[PDB]
C-alpha cells in the first residue's frame, strides 16, 4: 500500500544498528517535543491575542482562568526548555560519535538549529512582559550591526522605529510558522539519513548486525518518551519557574527595563560570546559562527576512525569543549564585571581553538600512534 | 559441523509455561490500562480547555430577552410583522403569534 | 531493506525465547557492577575537565565577591 | 508584640548573631569612626543582616 | 486471548481512571 | 474482532464518561 | 543583598497553601494595600478559595462600588460590584496612582510575587526589612530605607505595624503575622492554581512510579532475546 510502504520503510522494517545507546533516543524525543511545543503553542495561541492590548492579559487569563491553561502554558514553556535540552544532547551525540560525516543530514541539521533558536526568541517575545520587550529590542538591535543595510533591516523587522505592536503581531506569525517550517526541515533530515542509515557508537560498519525497529527501537523510544515526560511533568507540576525569569509576569514597561537583563539559558552562552568580543560586529559574527562552526565541522575531520569510542585524546578535548560550553553558559548569567569578563574572553578563545585547531591536530596524532599516518 | 557444536547454555538467562506468558501479558495489560487511564484524564481536560402589540429585548444573558405586550436556525424574529400579529423571522418565514407560538412556517417549537 | 545487506558468512547465532528466559535479569545485581566498571573507566577521563571547572566557578564567585567587597581603607 | 521583633531579638542573642552583631556594632561604630572615609558599612550591615535573618527564618515562621 | 487481552485492558483502564481520579 | 467492537465500546463509555 | 531562605508551609512539595492565612492576607490587601495597589487580573471569582468562597467573595463583591459600575456615560465611578466584578482599583488611571505615589508607581500586586526574584521572600523582607540606614542616606521623596529594597529607597510606604489592622480571625495582628499572612494571599493570587497543580503532580508521581518499571520490564522482555543471543563463528 503506497502510504503504508513509506511508513514501513521508515519505522518498521528499517534496518537499524543493534548497539546504539540511549543517546540515539534523543532525536525521536525532539520530534515528540516539537509536536508537543506545537500543540501546546496552538492552545497558547488560542485564547491568546497578538495585541499588546490583550496579549499579556489573556495569557494571565490562561494562567488564571483558561481551562487547564496554567497547565498548557507551562507545558509549552518547559517543553521549549526540554526541546533545547534534547537538541543540545542530540548535537553532542553527533559531535562525539562522528555522525557529521553524514554531511547532508548535518547541514539540514545545522540549519535546523538556527531555526529552533529563532522560534525560541519568537515564543519568548510573545507574552509581552518586561523581559520579553527588553530582550527583543536587544537582539533586534543585534541586526543593526550589519555594516551597510543594518539599520533598514532592523527597522523592517521591528516594522517601525522601535519594537511596538507592529513587532508583536508579526513575530506572532513567524512563531506560528517557523515551528511548521522547522518541522518540515526535519522531514528532510529523516530522508537524507535513511539513504545512509544511522551510525553506531563504535563508528564501524554495522551492516553485519542490524535488527528491525518495530520491536527493538520502538519500545526503546516509548521508554525514552516516558522518561522525558516524567522530567517534563516534574518540571511543570513541581518547579514551574526554576528556568524562567520572574520578569515575565511584568507587563512590558515600554518605558522601564529590568535592572538585570539576560537572554534565556539555552542561548545564554550565545550572548556570552557576544559580550566577549569588544566590537559589536565582531560579537554578532562570532555569535553566528558559534552556531555555524558546527556546519563547518564535517570538513575538519582528519581521522581515519569515525567515532570517538577508540580515540581517548579527542575524547579529552571533547569533554573540555563540553566543560567550557557550560562555563560560557554560566558567564552569560554573570553580570559585566571582573573577572567574569576575562573568563568569557578566554572561554570563547578556547571554544573556537578546540573546535578549529586542537581536534584535527589531535586526530593526526592519534593516527600517528596507531602507525596509520 | 552440523552436530559438532551443541546449543550453548542459556540457563543463565533461562527462566523456569503459559503461566509465565500470562504474567507477561498481565504486565502489558496493566500498562495499557495505565496508558488508558492517563488518556481519559489528558483527553478530557485536553478537550476541557476549549470549554467555556410590541416586543422588546434587553440581551439578557447574551441572548435577546423578548418582552412583549427562532426555533429554526436561530435568527431574531421581527416583532410587529407577520401574518399572526406576533412575530416573523426573515430567515425562513416562521410566523409566531403574540404568544410566541410558531403558527406557520418551518420553525419547530 | 533486509536481505542484500552484507556478505556475512558462517556466523551461527543462537537465541532463546523471551518467555523462556527469565523475565527481568537483575540489573543492579549483575549489570551495575559492570556499569560501575564502565563508568569508572571513562570517568577517569570525563570528570577531569569538570574538576577544573568547578574550581573556576568557585574561584570566580569569591573573586568577584571580593571585587565588590569595598575596603573601609579605600577612600578612607 | 510582633514575634518578628522578639525573634529578631532572640536571634541576635544567638552567639552567632551576637558575633555577627559584634561585627555590625564594630562596623557601625566604624561608620561613625571616620568622616572623610567611605566606611558606609552597608556591606557589614548586610553581612550581619543576612546572618541574623537566616537565624530568624530558622525560628520565626514557627512562632508566626 | 488477544482480543480479551485488549478487552479487559480497556475495562481496566476504564475503572482505574475513576479510582485514580 | 467481534470482541474488539465490544472492547472499544466499553473503553468508549469510560473515556466519554 | 541575597534574601535568605524562608520556611513557607505551602511551599512544601506535596503540601498546599493555607487558605486561612490567604484569607487573612486578602484582608490585609483590602484594608491596607488596595489604596495604592489593586488585584486587577484577580476578580472576586478569582478571589474564591477556602480563604473566601464565592459566597464570601460575593460579600466582598458587593462590598465595593468603585468603578464596578458606570453611568450614563461610563465615566468616573458610578456603581457597586458583584461576583463578576473584578477587583477594585485605587486609581482609575496610571496618572492617578503616579500622582498619589510621589510620582512613583504603586504596582498592582496580582503577579507581584512571581515578578520579583525570590518574590515571597522579597515581599516579606521589603515589607519588614527597612532596617537602619547607617550612613550616606538621602531619601528624596516619600522613600523608606530598606536594605532589602534594591535602592534602600523603597517609597513603598511601610504600611504595616503591630496591630496595623485587626484580623477578623483574631490572630494577633503583629507586623510579621500581618506580613506573613498577606504574603500567603498574594502568593495564592499570583498562582490561583498552586494547590490544584500539586495534586496533579502527586498523581503524576504515583502514575510514573507505577508505569516506569512496567515499561522497563516490557522493554527488557523484548530486548532479552537479543541480550541473550550467543554468536559463534564456525569457519568450515
Ligand atoms: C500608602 C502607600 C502605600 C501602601 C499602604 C503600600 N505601598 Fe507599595 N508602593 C507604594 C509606592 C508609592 C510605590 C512606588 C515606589 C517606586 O515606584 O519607586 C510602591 C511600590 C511597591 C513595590 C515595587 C518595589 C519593587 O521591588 O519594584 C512592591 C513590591 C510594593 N510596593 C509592595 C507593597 C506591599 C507588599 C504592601 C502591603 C502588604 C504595600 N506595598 C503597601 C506605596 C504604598
Ligand atoms: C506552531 C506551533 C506553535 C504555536 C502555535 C505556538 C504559540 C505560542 C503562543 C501563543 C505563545 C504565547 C503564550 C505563552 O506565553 O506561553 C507561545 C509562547 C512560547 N513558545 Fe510557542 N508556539 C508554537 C511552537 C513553539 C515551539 C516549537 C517552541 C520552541 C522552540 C516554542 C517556544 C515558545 C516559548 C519559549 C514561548 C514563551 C513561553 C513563556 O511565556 O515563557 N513554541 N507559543
Ligand atoms: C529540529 C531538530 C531536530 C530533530 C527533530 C531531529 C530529529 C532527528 C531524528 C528523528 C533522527 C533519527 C534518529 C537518530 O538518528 O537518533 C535524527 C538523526 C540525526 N540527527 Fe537530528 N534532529 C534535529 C536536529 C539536528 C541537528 C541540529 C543535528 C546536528 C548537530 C542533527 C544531527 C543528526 C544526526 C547526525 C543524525 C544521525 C545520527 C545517527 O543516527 O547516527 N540533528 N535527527
Ligand atoms: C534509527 O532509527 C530511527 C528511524 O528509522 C526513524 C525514522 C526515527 C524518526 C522517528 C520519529 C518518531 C520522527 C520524529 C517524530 C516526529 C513527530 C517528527 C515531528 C515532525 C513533524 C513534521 C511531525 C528515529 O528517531 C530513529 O531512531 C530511534
Amino acid at each position: 500500500h503506497p502510504l503504508f510502504k513509506i511508513i514501513n520503510h521508515s519505522f518498521i522494517d528499517l534496518p537499524a544498528p543493534s548497539n546504539i545507546s540511549s543517546w540515539w533516543n534523543f532525536g525521536s524525543l525532539l520530534g515528540v517535543c516539537l509536536m508537543v511545543q506545537i500543540i501546546t503553542g496552538l492552545f497558547l495561541a488560542m485564547h491568546y491575542t497578538s495585541d499588546t492590548m490583550t496579549a499579556f492579559s489573556s495569557v494571565t487569563h490562561i494562567c488564571r482562568d483558561v481551562n487547564y491553561g496554567w497547565l498548557i502554558r507551562y507545558m509549552h514553556a518547559n517543553g521549549a526548555s526540554m526541546f533545547f535540552i534534547c537538541l543540545f544532547l542530540h548535537v553532542g551525540r553527533g559531535l562525539y560519535y562522528g555522525s557529521y560525516t553524514f554531511m547532508e543530514t548535518w547541514n539540514i541539521g545545522v540549519l535546523l538549529l538556527f531555526a529552533v533558536m529563532a522560534t525560541a526568541f519568537m515564543g519568548y517575545v510573545l507574552p509581552w512582559g518586561q523581559m520579553s520587550f527588553w530582550g527583543a529590542t536587544v537582539i533586534t538591535n543585534l541586526l543593526s550591526a550589519i555594516p551597510y543595510i543594518g539599520t533598514t533591516l532592523v527597522e523592517w523587522i521591528w516594522g517601525g522605529f522601535s519594537v511596538d505592536k507592529a513587532t508583536l503581531t508579526r513575530f506572532f506569525a513567524f512563531h506560528f510558522i517557523l515551528p511548521f517550517i522547522i518541522a518540515a526541515l526535519a522531514i528532510v533530515h529523516l530522508l537524507f539519513l535513511h539513504e545512509t542509515g544511522s551510525n553506531n557508537p563504535t563508528g564501524l560498519n554495522s551492516d553485519a548486525d542490524k535488527i528491525p525497529f518495530h520491536p527493538y527501537y520502538t519500545i526503546k523510544d516509548i521508554l525514552g518518551i516516558l522518561i522525558m515526560f516524567l522530567i517534563l511533568m516534574t518540571l511543570v507540576l513541581f518547579f514551574p519557574d526554576m528556568l524562567g525569569d520572574p520578569d515575565n509576569y511584568m507587563p512590558a514597561n515600554p518605558l522601564n527595563t529590568p535592572p538585570h537583563i539576560k537572554p534565556e539559558w539555552y542561548f545564554l552562552f550565545a550572548y556570552a560570546i557576544l559580550r566577549s568580543i569588544p566590537n559589536k560586529l565582531g560579537g554578532v559574527l562570532a555569535l553566528i559562527l558559534s552556531i555555524l562552526i558546527l556546519a563547518l565541522m564535517p570538513f575538519l575531520h582528519t581521522s581515519k576512525q569515525r567515532s570517538l569510542m577508540f580515540r581517548p585524546i579527542t575524547q579529552i578535548l571533547y569533554w573540555i569543549l563540553v566543560a567550557n560550553l557550560l562555563i560560557l553558559t554560566w558567564i552569560g548569567g554573570q553580570p559585566v564585571e571582573h573577572p567574569f569578563i576575562i573568563i568569557g574572553q578566554l572561554a570563547s578563545i578556547s571554544y573556537f581553538s578546540i573546535i578549529l585547531i586542537l581536534m584535527p591536530i589531535s586526530g593526526i596524532i592519534e593516527d600517528k600512534m596507531l602507525k596509520l599516518y | 559441523s552440523h552436530t559438532d557444536v551443541k546449543v550453548p547454555d542459556f540457563s543463565d538467562y533461562r527462566r523456569a509455561s503459559e503461566a509465565r506468558k500470562g504474567f507477561s501479558y498481565l504486565v502489558t495489560a496493566t500498562t495499557t490500562v495505565g496508558v488508558a487511564y492517563a488518556a481519559k484524564n489528558v483527553v478530557s481536560q485536553f478537550v476541557s480547555s476549549m470549554s467555556a402589540g410590541k416586543n422588546m429585548a434587553f440581551k439578557w444573558r447574551g441572548k435577546p430577552l423578548f418582552v412583549r405586550h427562532c426555533t429554526h436556525l436561530g435568527c431574531v424574529p421581527i416583532a410587529n410583522a407577520g401574518d399572526f400579529g406576533g412575530y416573523y423571522c426573515p430567515c425562513h418565514g416562521s410566523h409566531y403569534d403574540a404568544s410566541g407560538r410558531i403558527r406557520k412556517g418551518p420553525a419547530p417549537l | 531493506e533486509f536481505g542484500n545487506l552484507a556478505r556475512i558468512r558462517h556466523v551461527i547465532s543462537y537465541s532463546l525465547s523471551p518467555f523462556e528466559q527469565r523475565a527481568f535479569p537483575s540489573y543492579f545485581s549483575k549489570g551495575i557492577p559492570n556499569v560501575l566498571r564502565r563508568t569508572r573507566e571513562r570517568i577517569l577521563r570525563v570528570a577531569p575537565p569538570f574538576v577544573v571547572v568547578y574550581l573556576i566557578y568557585t574561584w570566580g564567585n569569591q573573586e568577584f565577591e571580593q571585587s565588590k567587597r569595598k575596603n573601609p581603607a579605600m577612600y578612607e | 508584640v510582633d514575634p518578628l521583633t522578639t525573634v529578631r531579638e532572640h536571634c541576635e542573642q544567638l552567639e552567632k548573631c551576637v558575633k555577627a552583631r559584634e561585627r555590625l556594632e564594630l562596623c557601625d561604630n566604624r561608620v561613625s569612626s571616620r568622616s572623610q572615609t567611605e566606611e558606609d558599612c552597608t556591606e557589614e550591615l548586610f553581612d550581619f543582616l543576612h546572618a541574623r535573618d537566616h537565624c530568624v527564618a530558622h525560628k520565626l515562621f514557627k512562632n508566626l | 486471548r488477544t482480543s480479551t487481552f485488549a478487552l479487559t485492558i480497556a475495562v481496566g483502564a476504564l475503572f482505574f481512571e475513576r479510582a485514580f481520579d | 474482532a467481534g470482541m474488539w467492537g465490544t472492547v472499544g465500546a466499553v473503553g468508549l463509555v469510560w473515556a466519554t464518561d | 543583598l541575597h534574601p535568605p531562605s524562608y520556611p513557607w508551609s505551602h511551599r512544601g512539595l506535596l503540601s498546599s497553601l493555607d487558605h486561612t492565612s490567604i484569607r487573612r492576607g486578602f484582608q490585609v490587601y483590602k484594608q491596607v494595600c488596595s489604596s495604592c495597589h489593586s488585584m486587577d487580573y484577580v476578580a472576586y471569582r478569582h478571589l474564591v478559595g477556602v480563604c473566601y468562597t464565592e459566597e464570601e467573595a460575593k460579600a466582598l463583591a458587593e462590598e465595593v462600588e468603585v468603578q464596578d459600575g458606570p453611568n450614563d456615560d461610563g465615566e468616573m465611578f458610578m456603581r457597586p460590584g458583584k461576583l463578576s466584578d473584578y477587583f477594585p482599583k485605587p486609581y482609575p488611571n496610571p496618572e492617578a496612582a503616579r500622582a498619589a505615589n510621589n510620582g512613583a508607581l504603586p504596582p498592582d500586586l496580582s503577579y507581584i510575587v512571581r515578578a520579583r526574584h525570590g518574590g515571597e521572600d522579597y515581599v516579606f523582607s521589603l515589607l519588614t526589612g527597612y532596617c537602619e540606614p547607617p550612613t550616606g542616606v538621602s531619601l528624596r521623596e516619600g522613600l523608606y530605607f530598606n536594605p532589602y529594597f534594591p535602592g534602600q529607597a523603597i517609597g513603598m510606604a511601610p504600611p504595616i505595624y503591630t496591630e496595623v489592622l485587626e484580623y477578623d480571625d483574631g490572630t494577633p495582628a503583629t507586623m510579621s503575622q500581618v506580613a506573613k499572612d498577606v504574603a500567603t494571599f498574594l502568593r495564592w493570587a499570583s498562582e490561583p492554581e498552586h494547590d490544584h497543580r500539586k495534586r496533579m503532580g502527586l498523581k503524576m508521581l504515583l502514575m510514573m512510579g507505577l508505569l516506569l518499571p512496567l515499561t522497563y520490564a516490557m522493554k527488557r522482555h523484548k530486548w532479552s532475546v537479543l541480550k541473550s543471543r550467543k554468536l559463534a563463528y564456525r569457519p568450515p
